[PDB]
């Protein structure tokens, strides 16, 4: 009934490289967890709100996000795309068909945090964590999404998340009545989304990076991931 | 503020 | 300001692994050249006519197609996509920026023929042999990458596989075609159908590597607006 | 007849 997303927006034990992307685990502790709902958008397009974060948590492996995908308009679009997408419609090993989950895994396999520039972490001029976007491929390694209808199942796919950590995360997730969240502001910019999908096909090594990301995240089969 | 997207 | 497309829809030298894709040069000769306009569509989808072939020709290297992309609705869309796309909008080594050519090279780099099953080519075929040509994310036949351009002579000149004599013949035909007489293509597809195909394109195994090898197979000369 | 698309 509900449609949840989980996954890492940062994995601690990845090599760091781009200074602007570094999230210092000793520094984010003061700003985590985030329990106030943050928008979930598509590819950082602010008018594509599709739902809300249910929590951003510091765990041993990194920063873990849970959210709910709630926008009727967005789900209607996703369903229309699933209707003709061959990759969305293909069987998944060991799992029953779930059209919405499969289209999401095909179109938007990646998670991406938007957060304040690291230099601007002073004693800041805007909020620290702004939003989380669904995307074709994350800039940070290990940031593949898991989409599911059962939040316990989604979190349990991450073998990197301990039994203890999972219980904590789900305690919080359970306390969120989805019906109480406000309606996301989703206005489909369909040409902009198609341009992004076209560009995503030309990302060198994309499918290799998605495969690698599943390992970096320590995701357990079976799952609806398409790479 | 400037946000880094991701 | 014409937008032309050229490329092979079959290259004879390639090893063909699937018998249904084989086109025998010694058999297709009876059915070429096709000079009447055939529709140019997208990904073999209904409601996606974007233009018309100007000629399908047998040449030494394979079967070569020329076409004009003429649909106002399609060209308007492509232009808008080009304005948002990052890949379409990037610098092209050694050539001036052409966002429309670039987006078409990102989105629809491949050509794909629809033709009668080759079991029927041995016989006396039951209908036209050549039905339409589709623009696509990647062709099933190798060497089938498009070249898009605004100058037909420049487009054909990019194929070093096509002889000076073969080019002259082809362009003699392309020149004799009045683009203004062609009917308006039937482009009415929902964009969601096209976007689903674009999404699927990203999961095509080794797509970018095969686009690069197809450029070699076609013997395309740099510089061009091709993205792989 | 049957066509091969592609």
């Amino acid at each position: 009934q509900g449609l949840y997303v989980g996954g890492f927006v940062d994995v601690v034990s990845c090599p760091k490289l781009e200074q602007e992307l570094y999230l210092d685990p000793d520094q984010v502790t003061d700003y985590l967890p985030v329990t106030e709902p943050l928008p979930i958008t598509i590819e950082h397009l602010p008018e594509t709100e599709v739902g809300w974060t249910l929590g951003l948590f510091q765990v041993s492996h990194g920063i873990f996000c849970t959210g709910a995908i709630t926008s009727p308009a967005f789900l209607e679009l996703a369903s229309r795309l699933a209707d003709t997408s061959h990759v969305a419609r293909a069987p998944v090993k060991n799992l029953p068909k779930e059209p919405l989950l499969e289209i999401l895994h095909t179109w938007l396999p990646g998670l991406s945090l938007s957060s304040i520039h690291p230099r601007e972490l002073s004693q800041p001029s805007g909020p620290v964590f702004q939003h989380v976007s669904l995307c074709a491929l994350g800039r940070r390694r290990g940031t593949v999404a898991v989409y599911g209808h059962d939040a316990e199942w989604v979190v349990s796919r991450f073998s990197s998340v301990s039994k203890s950590e999972r219980a904590h995360i789900l305690q919080h997730v359970s306390s969120c009545r989805l019906e109480d969240l406000s309606t996301p502001n989703f206005v489909s910019p369909l040409e902009t989304l198609m341009a992004k999908a076209i560009d995503a096909g030309f990302i060198r090594d994309r499918l290799d990076l998605l495969k690698t990301d599943r390992g970096v995240a320590s995701i357990l089969s079976p799952v609806y991931l398409k790479a | 503020p400037v946000y880094v997207q991701x």
